[PDB]
């Protein structure tokens, strides 16, 4: 998701942009300034929400020893979901 | 034989250090105090001389933090203040001492928690 | 209360306690710990003068300077004054103070106000807390007058807490019935109640009586109205009657003074003028503003085409209405002495240094007073020290705490002026929490008490 | 018990412990102290004017035969009146044993040149006085041996900072390398490892 | 007493005699330096600056610093006159590209906060 | 004064010293000079560029990583100096040639390049700009150099009327074509001089002293539209100078008069050269011309700068032109020539 | 020439300090009602000597040294820095 600024540099994830008065923009003139496109806060929104048959669920990533270290999420409060704090995958009990 | 010196032992002329960071620095010498995060008490045991803090500022290119002093990650230690002290003087370098911060000891009654008059009685456990 | 700063990189991260058991002994209060935030925003980074449009322009430190040195040679004596704030360290205090001292000004005044009849400032016991903080841990009865130590001075509030659980103290409080997070008695919100336990028509005077370890302490909140005097007064009545009926008990210093801004005591050790009465009396051509944010003097007490100059480290009340600023440096950011409400004279020292253009704030006055002609001889941070010494010798003393009582001259000047109280109620400034959290420049600066204000006004 | 720890050897530890009795009984005028750790290394704390006899002593002893040297180095520890700790690694081929012998010195107190003992013992002592500022009396040729012409200092004191004082560069102007103060871009950072919880409680110190 | 043992000189005459003796060399040796190295620099401008340095620790009262302090001139002196040395290691006395900085209060003031 | 310039650090390689500066005709004598000295105390140098990048290749190693920006540019090209003076807050003209080529003469070199630059860097909005002239730049000149000189620092003025403007008089250095020029004259046998030399005065100036003027004009902030001049402390006849080099580079020295015509057929005749020509008509008439005084315009002291004479720094240009015989030699041994002074 | 403070540095309990303790047990206060809008600041010294300081108008002030006085000659002195002499 990325969007332009008003003297037309790109901003990255992190939101770092040059402001009109800086000079640093020097730094890109003839050449490129490097921004990755696959901005993660918009593609970890994009996954669905699981739901689960327990009040606790487990998550490690995927993948078993190849994801990251495995815990377990509590789904007790009803208008929430559960966040995984390494994946940001979100997991939830059925309702309505 | 012996020659008997009554001079003060002064050694800045041969450790090789500038002027500047011998006559404008203040070395600090001090028991460091315990982080409040933990309870372990085995890092105040020693003594501690360090410097004063001097300017740092942004790197242009990538933002990093830059010095211009050589002396901002000295730390020495020291079994006692008078250790310390006599190093410092004899490197020629101005101190100050902090007196070592030992807690008070304290009177624990577990049976305080239930008194029949005073105010020491839980409400919960 | 002692801290410890945590930096990283050139840039604050986070505050810490570190213990003192004779001040905070593991802890700090919210404020203490959370208002780290405010230092990062609103800050003065370059001098600033006033260009053709009246309006506030970047310029360079000799600029600025050589302007403030042609109005300060224009004036001479009661046309200049300066008003110190209340996060000022004592090194620029005295700086500013000999500064104007060559100009042969004495409006050196502070924005707390401390009553100035009879022994005044002249006696240091007079403006204390005599009794000391570790002393509430031996006291038996303590009496609070117009103070809400809750909000004033949370760690003090929680040494009376300890010795109200641990020692069965006995608390009264004279003024709005505020929360103290311990039972109290309420004997009442009228200053008369005062008279009537100088009287001795009262109970709690009786209890008083009785009271082998008494403390009575004032807060310096409630010597903010018009009638402080007679206040402080009344209060020095109840401890003379105490050490008459009682006796001598030694050394247990029963007067006590709470104060709630860091400067003050230093302030007063210097001998600036405590609250800003002299100003008006005699409306300066030129002022100062020392860190000064409190709004207590505008441009409508003072004379039109007045030239202010502000010095500090925050944009806040003070600097929109100066013609020039002087940025200074934040208290994490010198080494810098600061006197306790107990007289305990203590050191900052520097964690990061000011950012910008800012320098040290007895740098700035030095550098202007050579720019003016007026050299102050000290350079460097040691003489500054050094003229502290010379001025008041307890401002080097860097953990004593132990000094002379003089109650009984105190209170024998303190008699022979009888003005009268006032028939309004004893009210803190600081009623409930959401007062506590913005006070000073650098919490109002702060998001995260903002966010602390918002909870507290709304749960949600 | 058995899988992760290291063996101990008994035999060597008693066989170490007699000879550093042997040797303190011979040379009672420079022995202060005598110590087997327990893996079986054998040290001989030494007055430092016994530097020669006691060198002498194990080089050319019929039961002792210690005819290589095989480190010299010296170590600092700014706590101590005698700064710092001048350390002798020797090996005897005969009885394949190793032995380490040490004494101090401070800034100010020569220490004799055991260049006539053990040859090897030349450079060594030249990286003593380069890296430490230890003065050896009677040295054949001392002068720096590892650091750059007319550097100032000793780098190896724990008071010397980590990136020295100057750096060096090509100047155009002067058409040569010059020396200036140091400038880093990125100032090394500092870490604070020790943990607050005591490890070691067989090394527990008095309380004092 | 303070039970001091001494490096070569018994007491500061020993001393300055060895310091005389250090001075008269590099005094001598400096007109070869200019010419062997191709200085720039006059013969004059390379004795001020020997002059210069011996200044520098007139102030030390202590025969044993003396002594250390004389041992390291000699060394110095050694590494000149063999050309271990290079122009660049006999420069780096003169601090040529090294810009002036003030020792007065104000100049200090304006650039930065150091002391 | 935008956060991101204010001065940091201790004036050092790593520093931050506030400077945005756009050096134009870095990669000539006085450039390498300019740029080292900006790169010295930390500054941000753009250095334009329209020769081969290996010609460029010694200006890298004077800044810190980041500090030295490298970009083409075209003299004829608006669009370009636009691009290398977007971010600048200095900008330093040092563009010149002594010789005219066939696609630039002395009218593209100092008066339509410098309008340029000075254009631009107006409308851009820089706020300093540095402008190097001739001691002896006079509308009525003999030669055609001096007269470009001239119009070029009248059309600098009117576009950039803050515009400082510096004006030396015959640098010499180990780069120089000055004390080179005239050491390497020993090929021909014997020194030909108009008049002999004799009635010519030079008040020659020291690289670095105008490097450092540049600097200190940089930071001064009463130089806004100031105009120095910036000569030695010393004035030579030519025959006294010429006799000088050649005795400290201990050649013989066979001076000889020749007319006035017969050096302009010379330099003709040298001139028809298509690499960097020995010598020039323009060059010969600059070489016989003496140098004004200007004693109301302000000069290097001005600026905190003391003047190095020619004495001190002769010898490490002439050093080169030695045979084998005399590579040693001290630079006190070969006896200061005399000056015409007041 | 025109009086603005008067500073005493006087000891806790050094022997050499006794007489001006005396003194501000004494007849600090009468002095105190004689000059009202006087500042008189009473602070005390570290372990070295006791001390008055008298400040004169545009900053100029100097010391005088009460070692070892009574108090009768602190009284003295005082009254001879309030007078216009030495
Ligand atoms: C920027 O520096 C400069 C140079 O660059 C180093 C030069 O070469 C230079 C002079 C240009 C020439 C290349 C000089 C060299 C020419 C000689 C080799 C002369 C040789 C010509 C003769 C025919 C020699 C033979 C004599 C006959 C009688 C047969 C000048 C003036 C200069 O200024
Ligand atoms: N040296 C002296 O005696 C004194 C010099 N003058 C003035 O000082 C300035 C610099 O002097 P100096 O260093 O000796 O001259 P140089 O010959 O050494 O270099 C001049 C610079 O200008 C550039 N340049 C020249 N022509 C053009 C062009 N047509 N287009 C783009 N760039 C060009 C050159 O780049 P490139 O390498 O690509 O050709 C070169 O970088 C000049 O303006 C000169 O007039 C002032 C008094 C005398
Ligand atoms: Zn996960």
């Amino acid at each position: 998701g990325v969007r332009t600024s008003p003297t037309g540099e790109k901003v990255t994830h992190t939101g770092q942009a040059y402001d009109d008065g800086d000079y640093r923009r020097v730094r890109f003139s003839d050449r490129q300034k490097e921004v990755n496109e696959n901005f993660a806060i918009d593609l970890i929104a994009e996954q669905p929400v699981s739901e689960v048959g327990s009040r606790v669920i487990s998550c490690d990533g995927g993948g078993g020893a190849l994801g990251h270290p495995r815990v377990y999420i509590n789904l007790d409060k009803e208008t929430k979901t559960g966040t995984c704090g390494y994946c940001g995958l979100q997991f939830r009990q059925p309702h309505h | 034989q012996l020659i008997a010196v009554d001079e003060k032992l002064d050694i800045t002329t041969l450790t090789g250090v500038p002027e500047e960071h011998i006559k404008t620095r203040k070395v600090r010498i001090f028991v460091p105090a315990r982080n409040n995060m933990q309870s372990g008490v085995n890092n105040t045991k020693k003594w501690k001389m360090e410097f004063d803090t001097r300017e740092r500022w942004e790197n242009p290119l990538m933002g990093w933090s830059s010095t211009a002093d050589p002396l901002s990650n000295l730390v020495l230690t020291f079994s006692t203040k008078e250790d310390a002290v006599a190093f410092a003087e004899k490197n020629g370098w101005s101190f100050d001492v902090e007196e070592r911060k030992v807690p008070k000891p304290k009177s624990k009654s577990y049976g305080a928690n239930f008194s029949w008059n005073k105010r020491t009685r839980v409400s919960t456990k | 209360s002692n801290i410890v700063v945590s930096t990283r990189t050139g840039e604050v991260m986070r505050i810490l306690p570190r213990m003192h058991e004779d001040i905070n002994e593991e802890w700090i209060s919210d404020k203490t710990r959370f208002a780290y935030d405010g230092l990062k925003r609103q800050r003065l980074t370059q001098p600033m003068i006033r260009n053709e449009k009246g309006l506030l322009t970047y310029t360079t430190w000799e600029d600025a300077l050589s302007r403030v040195a042609g109005m300060l040679q224009s004036f001479q004596g009661n046309d200049v004054a300066a008003i110190a704030g209340g996060l000022v360290d004592a090194e620029a205090l005295v700086a500013l103070k000999d500064l104007l001292n060559r100009v042969d000004s004495d409006s050196l005044c502070t924005e707390e106000v401390f009553p100035t009849a009879g022994a005044g400032t002249d006696l240091r016991s007079n403006y204390l807390l005599n009794t000391t903080i570790a002393g509430v841990e031996e006291a038996d009865v303590i009496l609070l007058v117009g103070t809400n130590p809750r909000f004033e001075a949370p760690l003090f509030n929680a040494r009376i807490r300890k010795s109200w659980l641990h020692n069965d103290l006995k608390v009264a409080l004279i003024g709005s019935p505020v929360d103290l997070t311990y039972r109290y008695d309420h004997l009442g919100d009228s200053p008369k109640i005062l008279q009537d336990i100088a009287s001795g028509n009262h109970p709690f005077s009786q209890i008083l009586k009785e009271a082998k370890k008494p403390m009575v302490v004032l807060g310096s909140s409630a010597l903010q109205r018009s009638d402080g005097t007679a206040i402080l007064a009344a209060v020095s009545n109840i401890a003379q009657n105490i050490r008459l009926s009682s006796g001598v008990t030694g050394d247990w210093k029963v007067m006590n003074i709470l104060h709630r801004i860091a400067s003050q005591v230093a302030a007063l050790d210097l001998g600036y003028k405590p609250g800003v009465e002299a100003i008006r009396k005699n409306p300066p051509k030129v002022l100062f503003l020392l860190g000064a944010d409190g709004g207590c003097i505008t441009r409508q007490d003072l004379p039109k085409d007045c030239f202010i100059i502000y010095q500090g480290h925050h944009g806040d009340v003070g600097a929109p209405m100066a013609d020039v600023i002087l940025p200074g440096a934040a208290y994490t950011e010198k080494s810098a002495t600061y006197v306790n409400t107990e007289g305990r004279a203590q050191q900052t020292k520097v964690a990061v240094t000011p950012p910008g253009l800012a320098r040290e704030d007895w740098k700035i006055i030095r550098a202007l007073s050579e720019i003016a002609g007026m050299t102050l001889p000290y350079d460097t941070l040691d003489q500054v020290r050094s003229r502290l010494e010379e001025v008041s010798p307890n401002l080097v003393r860097y953990d004593d705490v132990e000094g002379a009582n003089y109650f009984q001259q105190a209170n024998e000047l303190s008699k022979l002026v009888n003005q009268q109280l006032l028939a309004d109620p004893l009210v803190p400034p600081q009623l409930t929490i959401k007062d506590f959290y913005m006070t000073d420049s650098i919490s109002r600066a702060s998001q995260t008490m903002a966010k602390c204000v918002k909870a507290v006004t709304e749960g949600i | 018990t058995r899988p992760t720890i290291r063996p101990r050897n008994d035999v060597v530890h008693k066989q170490l412990s007699a000879f550093g009795q042997y040797v303190a009984e011979i040379l009672p005028k420079y022995v202060q102290q005598v110590q087997v750790s327990c893996f079986n290394e054998l040290e001989i704390f030494i007055h430092p004017d016994g530097v020669i006899p006691v060198l002498t002593f194990l080089r050319d002893h019929t039961n002792a035969q210690f005819k290589s040297l095989a480190d010299l180095t010296a170590v600092d520890v700014p706590t101590r009146q005698n700064r710092f700790e001048i350390v002798y690694n020797l090996l005897s081929l005969r009885f394949n044993s190793r032995i380490r012998v040490k004494t101090y010195t401070d800034e100010l107190t020569p220490i004799e040149s055991s260049v006539t003992v053990y040859k090897a013992a030349n450079w060594y002592e030249r990286e003593i006085w380069d890296m430490f500022g230890v003065f050896f009396a009677n040295h054949p040729d001392l002068r720096r041996i590892l650091t750059d012409y007319g550097f100032e200092g000793h780098p190896f004191r724990k008071d010397f900072p980590l990136s020295g004082y100057v750096e060096l560069r090509y100047d155009d102007e002067v058409k040569r390398v010059v020396a200036e103060p140091v400038e880093l871009a990125q100032e090394f950072r500092k870490f604070d490892l020790n943990s607050p919880w005591e490890a070691f409680p067989a090394y527990r110190q008095p309380p004092e | 007493g303070t039970s001091v043992k001494p490096i070569f000189s018994r007491d500061m005459n020993e001393a300055k005699r060895r310091v005389r003796e250090l001075y008269r060399a590099w005094y001598r040796e400096v007109p070869n330096t200019v010419h062997l190295f191709q200085l720039d620099i006059s013969v004059k401008q390379g004795r001020d600056k020997v002059r210069e340095m011996f200044m520098k620790n007139a102030h030390v009262t202590d025969p044993r610093v003396v002594d250390l302090l004389v041992i390291k001139g000699k060394m110095e002196l050694e590494e000149t006159i063999n050309v271990w040395k290079q122009r660049t290691h006999i420069m780096r006395f003169f601090h040529e590209t090294e810009a002036p900085r003030p020792t007065d209060f104000l100049s200090k003031f304006y650039v930065g906060h150091d002391p | 004064l935008h956060h991101a310039l204010i001065p940091h650090g201790k004036g050092g390689r790593s520093s931050v010293s506030g400077i945005v500066a756009t050096v134009f005709g870095a990669t000539g004598f006085l450039g390498r000079y300019v740029v080292n000295h900006l790169g010295r105390m930390g500054s941000q140098v753009i250095v334009p560029y329209r020769c081969e990048p290996y010609d460029t290749m010694h200006l890298r190693p004077m800044g810190d990583l980041g500090q030295i920006i490298f970009m083409e540019w075209n003299g004829k090209d608006k669009d370009s100096i636009r691009k290398v003076v977007e971010h600048s807050n200095v900008v330093i003209n040092l563009v010149g040639r002594e010789w005219e080529t066939k696609n630039f003469d002395f009218e593209d070199v100092f008066v339509k390049i410098p309008h340029a630059i000075a254009q631009v860097s107006k409308e851009a909005g820089v706020e300093k700009l540095i402008h190097i002239s001739h001691l002896n730049a006079d509308i009525k000149s003999p030669s055609r150099y001096l007269r470009s000189k001239a119009v070029g620092e009248k059309e600098v003025r009117a576009a950039f009327p803050e515009a400082t403007i510096i004006k030396p008089s015959d640098i010499f250095g180990r780069e120089d074509r000055f004390l080179n020029y005239f050491a390497s004259m020993r090929w021909f046998g014997g020194v030909p001089l108009i008049s002999l030399g004799k009635e010519t005065v030079k008040q020659p100036v020291y690289i670095v002293d105008v490097s450092k003027g540049i600097i200190n004009a940089i930071k001064d902030p009463d130089a806004k539209g100031k105009t120095f001049a910036f000569v030695g402390p010393n004035r030579y006849l030519l025959f006294d100078l010429v006799q000088y080099i050649f005795a400290v580079a201990y050649r013989p020295f066979l001076p000889y008069p020749l007319p006035h015509f017969a050096y302009r057929w010379v330099g003709r005749l040298f001139e028809v050269s298509p690499f960097e020509p020995w010598t020039t008509r323009d060059k010969v008439e600059r070489v016989h011309m003496s140098d004004m005084t200007l004693p109301h315009l302000p000069g290097l002291e001005d600026l905190g700068i003391q003047a190095t004479p020619l004495e001190l720094k002769a010898i490490e240009v002439l050093r080169r032109h030695r045979t084998y015989r005399w590579l040693t030699s001290e630079m006190e041994d070969v006896k200061p020539a005399k000056t015409v002074n007041i | 020439l025109g009086l603005r403070e008067i500073r005493i540095h006087l000891c806790q309990r050094s022997p050499g300090s006794q007489g001006v303790r005396d003194f501000i047990e004494k007849r600090y206060v009468e002095l105190k009602k004689a000059n009202p809008d006087l500042p008189i600041l009473i602070r005390e010294c570290s372990d070295v000597q006791p001390k008055l300081w008298a400040r004169y108008a545009f900053g100029q002030e100097k010391n005088v040294s009460l070692n070892n006085f009574s108090a009768d000659q602190v009284t003295r002195t005082l009254e001879n820095v309030l007078s216009g002499k030495a």
